[PDB]
């Protein structure tokens, strides 16, 4: 339930954003995760790590965001 | 007439530099 | 100075758009366009100026 | 004011430096 309610946080947070939630909760958030985020906001998915990346990968069947067809060219 | 035009091309955008 | 710089730095600026244009992912900031030491730091204005010029430019072909 | 200040600060010394590189030059 309080994981829930994290991830409820960071999806709301993040607009509708699934997979950037799904990033911020993985590689937590404030001294890794802000600038992998904001590498993410910005397209870049070079600059998001390689676990996160795969992260988001093994995610993005079930989680929706306006990033995904980006992270699928990727 | 006589004349076949040639179908077009794609265009894209090239620089010398 | 200016005038040179500003030469180089829209050189560059074509550049990364003729990489986008081709289809893979650039950034197209100001803040991460490659300084060449000859464009020097990259403001604002000079994005605002390749467009305009570019625009000129294809107005201007024949 | 204070972005004026910080533009002057710049303008100057970035100037300065364009007048000697010229001067060299010449």
């Amino acid at each position: 339930n309080a994981a829930a309610k994290q991830l409820a946080g960071l999806v709301g947070k993040f607009d509708g954003d699934e997979l950037k939630a799904a990033l911020a909760y993985n590689q937590g958030e404030g001294r890794l995760g802000n600038p992998q985020l904001e590498a993410y906001s910005k397209g870049d998915f070079a600059s998001i790590s390689e676990e996160g990346r795969n992260y988001m990968r093994n995610l993005l069947d079930v989680a929706k965001s306006p990033m995904a067809g980006q992270l699928e060219t990727f | 007439f006589g004349g076949s035009s040639d179908e077009t091309d794609t265009e894209g955008t090239e620089v010398s530099g | 100075d200016d005038s040179m710089k500003s030469m180089n730095k829209l050189d560059v600026i074509d550049k990364q758009f003729q990489k986008r244009i081709n289809g893979e992912w650039v950034s197209t900031d100001f803040k991460d366009m490659p300084v060449n030491e000859n464009t020097g730091e990259f403001k604002h204005s000079d994005m605002v100026n390749y467009a305009n010029k570019k625009l000129a430019e294809i107005d201007s072909m024949d | 004011e204070l972005l004026s200040k910080v533009w002057s600060e710049n303008q100057k010394k970035l100037e300065e430096k364009a007048r000697e590189k010229a001067l060299a030059d010449v």
